[PDB]
C-alpha cells in the first residue's frame, strides 16, 4: 500500500512536440554534438501522459565533464506561468532529451524536475533516427531497493510504452505535409507483409546481439543484470516445440480451410471479372 | 530444469528412480508442487507421464552462455535461409 | 438418428463418433456454382448478341 | 420430388391422377431416398397419413414399413415388386436402375451403422440370402467410395469405421470447382475470338 | 485554409493608382474568394501568396509519425473470430450473389443507368461483392503471412 | 412493521410453513436496515437468525453462509470478541460446507483477506487448504477436525448436522477433483479410486455426477478405466492456443528485444568515463 503515486501506464507523444523539439535541436545543436533539453507540457489521465505542448529550454553540458549540465529554472517557471495563462488546461508533465542514449546526470535532472511534478516522465527522442521504429522512448524514475545491503536505494529509470497519435487538427496538418510522400492506396497486405518482414529483421538481429553479448561474457568483458538474462532464459523456456505432431495436423486443417476460402474468393472474382470482360466486349462492339 | 521445454513430458517411473520414491508418493509430491504455484502442468496416468507447463528462468553460467551462442548462430542461419528464400522468390514476382 | 450411439455386433462397442463444424466451404462452393452458372448464362446471351 | 411430398398431401385429384391412393404412394417412393429417419419420423407422420390413404394399399404399406420396422429380409421381396413396376411405369423407367442401387446402399448402411463390426455370415439368414451375393455387392460399393466400412475376408467379419464430415465434404467441392472453372475457361476462349 | 493580407493605402486608392507593381505573376496564382471580393479585397487590402519552408529533418520525423509499430504485423487475429468473420462475409457473398443474379436477369434491353445509380439491387450487388472479396482475400492472406512467418522465425 | 412480519415468519417456521416464510421474507428488502438513522441492529440480528433456521431446513449451505456474514457485519458483534469469535468460526465451516461455486470461490477469497481470520489460524488452514489448490487427503484433515467439528455441537446455533460429516466428505472430493482435472488429464480409475480414497464405482460415480452436473468435462472409458478430463479440441482449438503462445513469444522476444540495446545504451555510457 506504499505506491500511492499512480504508475505511468503509457505516454502519448504528438507531432507538434516532435517538431518543436527538432527545431530546438537544429537551432541550438545543428553543428555541435551538444544535446538540447526542454520541458514537456500536458495532462495526465488514468495513467496516460498526454504530452500536448513543449517549448525550448536551452541546455549546455560540458564536453569534458558530463556531470556538469547548464539548465536553469528562472525561464522554466516564467514559461510555466505564461503558457498556463495562455492555456490553463495544460500543466508540466515531463522533460525531454534530444539524443540517442541516456546519461547519468539525467537522474539528477529528473530529481530536480520532480519538484515541479510528483510523477515526471523522461522522454528520449533521437533527432536523427537510424532504426525502423518509433523515435521516442519513455522513462520514469523508480526507487529500486536492491536486495544487496551495501548499496543505498538507487533511482533507476524504467521504460514505459510510448505511442504517437495525432489530433484531428494535427492529423490534418501531418497529411498536408506528407502528401508528397505518404501512401493510402496500399492494399493492407503490402503493409502487413512489410511489417512482418521488418519484424523478422528485428528478432533475428536481436538473437545475434544476445549471441555477441554471450561471447562477450565468455571472453569475460561484460557481465549481465540478473533480470535481463533471466528474461532471455524465460524466452527460451517458453519456446513451443515446433515438432508437435497433433499440432501439425492442426496446421494442416487450418491451412486447408483458409486456402479453400481463398479459393472461393478467387472463383467469385473470376465470375465478376469475366462478366465485366464480356460487358466490355459488348460496349466495344456497340 | 535439465530437460528442454520440448520434452516436458516425463514418465512417473523416471521421477521415481531419481527420487527413489513410490508411485503414490511421487504423484503426491507432483500434485503438491503443482498446487503451491511452484509448477503448472498436467499429469497422464495411462502411460504414467507428467506434462508440465512448468519451466523456470535463472541460475546458469558461461557454458550455458556458449550453448546459447551455438543456438543463436543456428537460428541466425535459419533466418538467413528464410530471407534468402524470400529474396530469391521476389525477382520473378515483383518485376511484373 | 437422435443422440449419437451404436453398440458393436456383440462386443459392446459404441460407434458414436462425430464433431460440430459448420463449414464456410460448402456454402462457398454453392455460391461459386450458382455464380458460374449465371456467368455461362451471360456468356451465351452475349454471344448470341455478337452473332447478331 | 420430396418437396412436393407435402404438396401432394394437401393437393387434389385431377383427371391425370384421379386415384388419391396412387398419388399418395408416389409421394412415398421419393421420400424414402430424400430424407433420413428423423425425417422418416416425419415420414411416420406421413404414414399416419398412409393409415389414411395407403391403408387401402397392402403392398406399399408393407414396403415402406419394412425399412422402418427393420424387417430387413422381407424388404427385398417387395423391393423386387416395386422395381419391376418401376420399369413398366412411365417416367421412372429412365432411372429405374438408379433407384434401387441407391435403395440398396441405403438399406445396407442403415444396418451397418448399427454396429462397430458384425460378421459377414450373419447377413445371409437375416437380411438376404447368399453369402457370396453379399460379398460381391459390398465389394463394389466400398470400391465405389461410399458405404463407410471395411470388410475382412479370411477371418470372416465386416468392420466399420467412422470418417469425419471433412474428407467426404471436401470431395464434392473439388468436383464443382473443376467444373465451374471448366465452364469459364472454355467461355473466355469462345468470346474475344 | 489560410491566407495573409496587408492593407492598401487609401491615398493610393483615391489617386486611382494600382497599389503595387507586379514584375511577377505569383500574386495572381490563387483565385481570391468571392467573399473577400465582398469583404473589400483589393479595395482596402490585398492577399499575400503563401508557401511553406520545410526542413528535411522535419520531413524525416514527420514520416516517422505515421509509421505503424513494426510489431503490428505480428499481432495475429484470433483464429475463431477471424473464421467467424470469414463465415459471415461468405454468407454475405451468397446474398449479394443471388441479388446480383436477379439484377443481371431482370435487366431489360432498355436498362436505365440513371435509375440504376439512384436505386440498385442491395445498394449495388456488384460493388459489395467486389469490396467483400477484396477484404476477405486481404484478411485471410495477411493472417496467412502472419501465422507462417511466425512458424519460420518462431 | 418489520418486527411484526418477523414474528409472522417466526410463527410460520414454528408451524414449519416454509413456503409462506420465504414468500414473506422476500418482502423485506435488506436495504431498509442499511438506512442510516428491539432497535434496528437488534432487529437486524434476529432477521438473519430466522432465515438461518429457515435455510437450515433446505440444506442451503450456500445461502446460510451469507446469512452469518451480515450477522458478522453488525458493528456491535464486530466490536466484542465473544460474538464475532464464535460467528467467524461458524463462517469457516459454512464456506467449507457450501459446495464449489464461483460465488463460493470468491467469498473464500474475501474471507481469507480478513484481519480476523489470522487470529483463527487452525481454521485459516482450511480456507487456505480449500483456496490453495491442494489435493487434501481426507484422513489427514478429518482426524484433526473431527474434534473441532464435535465442539460446534455446543456453540450457538446447534449442531452442524449429522449429514454434514458425510456431506463435507464431498467438498474435499470436489476440491481435490478440481485439482485432479487441472493437474491430471488422463487418470486411471484405479488411481482415481486410490487418490479419492474411495472405490472404483464411487470414484467413478463422483465423476459421473460431475460431468452430469457440468462441473467438469470428462470422459470415462470403463472398458479401459480411463478418465480423460480434456475437452476434445478442434484443430482450431489446438491452433488458437498455438499462435497465442507465439504471439507471446513474439512479444516475449520483443520485450527481450528492447531490453538488450538498453543495456548496451546504459553500459556503453558507463564505459565513457
Amino acid at each position: 500500500q506504499i505506491f500511492s503515486s499512480k504508475s505511468i501506464e503509457k505516454v502519448v507523444v504528438h507531432p507538434l512536440v516532435l517538431l518543436s523539439i527538432v527545431d530546438h535541436y537544429n537551432r541550438v545543436a545543428r553543428d555541435t554534438k551538444k544535446r538540447v533539453i526542454g520541458v514537456l507540457l500536458g495532462s495526465t489521465f488514468k495513467g496516460t501522459v498526454d504530452v500536448t505542448n513543449s517549448y525550448a529550454v536551452p541546455f549546455e553540458e560540458d564536453d569534458k565533464d558530463s556531470s556538469i549540465w547548464f539548465l536553469d529554472h528562472n525561464y522554466h517557471e516564467s514559461m510555466f506561468s505564461m503558457f498556463r495563462r495562455i492555456n490553463a488546461k495544460e500543466h508540466v508533465v515531463g522533460w525531454y532529451s534530444t539524443g540517442p542514449k541516456l546519461r547519468e546526470n539525467d537522474l539528477d535532472v529528473h530529481r530536480l524536475f520532480s519538484d515541479y511534478v510528483p510523477n515526471p516522465v523522461l522522454v528520449i527522442i533521437d533527432v536523427q533516427p537510424e532504426e525502423l521504429g518509433i523515435p521516442t522512448k519513455a522513462y520514469y524514475a523508480v526507487e529500486e531497493v536492491k536486495e544487496n545491503a551495501t548499496q543505498k536505494s538507487q533511482k533507476v529509470f524504467v521504460h514505459v510504452p510510448s505511442e504517437i497519435a495525432a489530433h484531428e487538427v494535427e492529423e490534418i496538418g501531418v497529411e498536408h505535409l506528407l502528401r508528397d510522400v505518404k501512401d493510402t492506396t496500399i492494399s493492407t497486405l503490402a503493409t502487413e507483409v512489410t511489417g512482418k518482414l521488418g519484424a523478422l529483421k528485428g528478432l533475428d538481429a536481436r538473437l545475434r546481439e544476445i549471441r555477441s553479448y554471450l561471447e562477450l561474457v565468455i571472453q569475460e568483458k561484460l557481465p549481465l543484470n540478473h533480470e535481463i538474462l533471466y528474461h532471455l532464459q524465460d524466452v527460451f523456456n517458453l519456446l513451443p516445440n515446433l515438432s508437435v505432431l497433433e499440432l501439425v495436423k492442426a496446421f494442416a486443417v487450418k491451412t486447408n480451410d483458409m486456402m479453400l476460402v481463398i479459393y472461393l474468393s478467387s472463383l467469385i472474382r473470376s465470375v465478376i471479372a469475366l462478366h465485366n470482360l464480356i460487358n466490355n466486349k459488348m460496349l466495344n462492339k456497340e | 530444469f535439465n530437460r528442454p521445454a520440448e520434452d516436458r513430458t516425463i514418465p512417473l517411473k523416471v521421477i521415481a528412480e531419481r527420487t527413489r520414491l513410490s508411485i503414490e508418493d511421487v504423484e503426491y509430491l507432483l500434485m503438491k508442487s503443482l498446487s503451491v504455484h511452484l509448477i503448472e502442468g498436467i499429469i497422464d496416468q495411462m502411460e504414467g507421464t507428467v506434462h508440465v507447463s512448468w519451466v523456470q528462468p535463472r541460475v546458469l553460467g558461461i557454458p550455458q552462455i556458449t550453448s546459447l551462442r551455438d543456438r543463436l548462430d543456428s537460428w541466425l542461419g535459419k533466418v538467413n535461409t528464410a530471407l534468402l528464400s524470400v529474396e530469391a522468390e521476389t525477382p520473378d514476382l515483383v518485376a511484373s | 438418428k437422435k443422440f449419437a450411439g451404436t453398440l458393436d455386433q456383440g462386443a459392446g462397442c459404441l460407434i458414436i463418433f462425430d464433431d460440430h463444424k459448420t463449414e464456410d466451404i460448402y456454402e462457398a462452393t454453392l455460391d461459386t456454382i450458382s455464380n458460374v452458372a449465371k456467368v455461362v448464362d451471360s456468356l451465351f446471351v452475349r454471344s448470341a448478341k455478337i452473332m447478331a | 420430388a420430396a418437396s412436393l411430398f407435402l404438396d401432394s398431401i394437401s393437393t387434389f385429384t385431377t383427371y391425370e391422377l384421379f386415384p388419391y391412393d396412387t398419388f399418395i404412394f408416389y409421394t412415398v417412393l421419393t421420400s424414402i431416398i430424400s430424407l433420413d429417419r428423423v425425417s422418416l419420423k416425419q415420414k411416420v407422420v406421413d404414414a399416419p397419413e398412409i393409415l389414411t390413404v395407403i391403408g387401402k394399399i397392402p403392398y406399399l404399406s408393407e414396403f415402406l414399413n419394412s425399412l422402418y420396422d427393420c424387417q430387413y429380409k422381407s424388404f427385398f421381396s417387395a423391393f423386387a415388386g416395386l422395381t419391376e413396376q418401376i420399369k413398366f411405369d412411365r417416367y421412372l423407367h429412365r432411372h429405374f436402375r438408379y433407384y434401387m442401387r441407391e435403395v440398396r446402399t441405403v438399406v445396407y448402411s442403415q444396418f451397418l451403422e448399427s454396429y462397430k463390426s458384425v460378421t459377414i455370415e450373419a447377413m445371409a439368414k437375416a437380411f438376404g440370402v447368399t453369402v457370396e451375393f453379399i460379398d460381391l455387392e459390398l465389394s463394389r460399393f466400398i470400391a465405389a467410395g461410399k458405404l463407410h466400412c471395411k470388410i475382412d475376408k479370411v477371418v470372416g467379419v465386416l468392420e466399420t469405421n467412422r470418417p469425419d464430415a471433412k474428407n467426404a465434404l471436401y470431395q464434392a467441392t473439388i468436383k464443382q470447382g473443376d467444373f465451374l472453372l471448366n465452364r469459364i475457361q472454355k467461355l473466355s476462349r469462345v468470346i474475344d475470338l | 485554409v489560410m491566407d495573409a493580407f496587408r492593407l492598401i493605402n487609401p491615398q493610393t486608392m483615391m489617386l486611382g493608382q494600382e497599389p503595387r507593381q507586379t514584375t511577377s505573376n505569383l500574386g495572381h496564382l490563387n483565385k481570391p474568394s468571392i467573399q473577400a471580393l465582398i469583404h473589400g479585397l483589393n479595395r482596402h487590402y490585398y492577399s499575400i501568396a503563401i508557401n511553406y519552408r520545410k526542413n528535411e529533418l522535419e520531413e524525416k520525423m514527420l514520416l516517422n509519425l505515421h509509421k505503424k509499430k513494426w510489431n503490428d504485423g505480428l499481432t495475429l487475429k484470433k483464429f475463431d473470430v477471424h473464421s467467424k468473420t470469414n463465415e459471415q462475409t461468405v454468407q454475405e457473398m451468397l446474398g449479394l450473389a443471388i441479388k446480383y443474379n436477379k439484377a443481371v436477369q431482370e435487366e431489360d434491353e432498355l436498362t436505365p443507368e440513371k435509375l440504376v445509380i439512384a436505386k440498385v439491387g442491395r445498394q449495388d450487388a456488384k460493388k459489395h461483392l467486389e469490396e467483400h472479396v477484396s477484404n476477405l482475400m486481404s484478411s485471410n492472406i495477411i493472417q496467412t503471412l502472419g501465422t507462417m512467418l511466425d512458424t519460420v522465425i518462431f | 412493521k418489520i418486527a411484526f412480519i418477523l414474528e409472522q415468519v417466526r410463527l410460520c417456521l414454528d408451524r414449519k410453513d416454509y413456503i409462506r416464510a420465504q414468500i414473506l421474507s422476500r418482502k423485506i428488502s435488506p436495504r431498509v436496515f442499511d438506512i442510516d438513522p428491539p432497535s434496528l441492529p437488534e432487529l437486524k440480528r434476529i432477521y438473519y437468525e430466522l432465515m438461518i433456521r429457515y435455510y437450515k431446513h433446505h440444506n442451503d449451505y450456500l445461502e446460510i453462509c451469507r446469512c452469518y456474514k451480515s450477522i458478522y457485519e453488525i458493528s456491535s458483534v464486530k466490536e466484542d470478541p465473544e460474538q464475532w469469535t464464535p460467528i467467524l468460526r461458524k463462517i469457516c465451516w459454512y464456506l467449507a460446507l457450501a459446495p464449489h461455486d464461483p460465488m463460493q470461490s470468491s467469498l473464500l477469497n474475501s474471507t481469507l483477506e480478513d484481519k480476523n481470520l489470522f487470529e483463527i489460524p487452525k481454521f485459516k488452514s482450511l480456507l487456505k487448504q480449500l483456496v490453495t489448490m491442494e489435493v487434501i487427503l481426507w484422513t489427514v484433515l478429518w482426524n484433526e477436525f473431527e474434534s473441532e467439528f464435535d465442539n460446534e455441537k455446543n456453540l450457538l446455533g446447534g449442531p452442524l448436522g449429522e449429514k454434514a460429516g458425510e456431506d463435507l466428505k464431498q467438498r474435499v472430493i470436489e476440491h481435490n477433483i478440481l485439482v485432479i482435472s487441472k493437474y491430471y488429464s488422463r487418470i486411471t480409475l484405479k488411481r482415481l479410486s486410490d487418490l479419492l480414497c474411495l472405490s472404483l464405482q464411487e470414484a467413478e460415480k463422483h465423476l459421473s455426477d460431475m460431468v452430469v452436473s457440468k462441473a467438469l468435462i470428462a470422459k470415462i472409458d470403463r472398458p479401459m478405466g480411463i478418465v480423460c478430463f480434456q475437452v476434445v479440441k478442434d484443430s482450431n482449438d489446438i491452433l488458437n492456443s498455438w499462435s497465442m503462445n507465439l504471439e507471446k513469444l513474439l512479444d516475449l522476444v520483443e520485450k527481450s528485444c528492447h531490453q538488450i540495446h538498453k543495456e548496451t545504451m546504459v553500459h556503453k555510457a558507463s564505459l565513457e568515463v
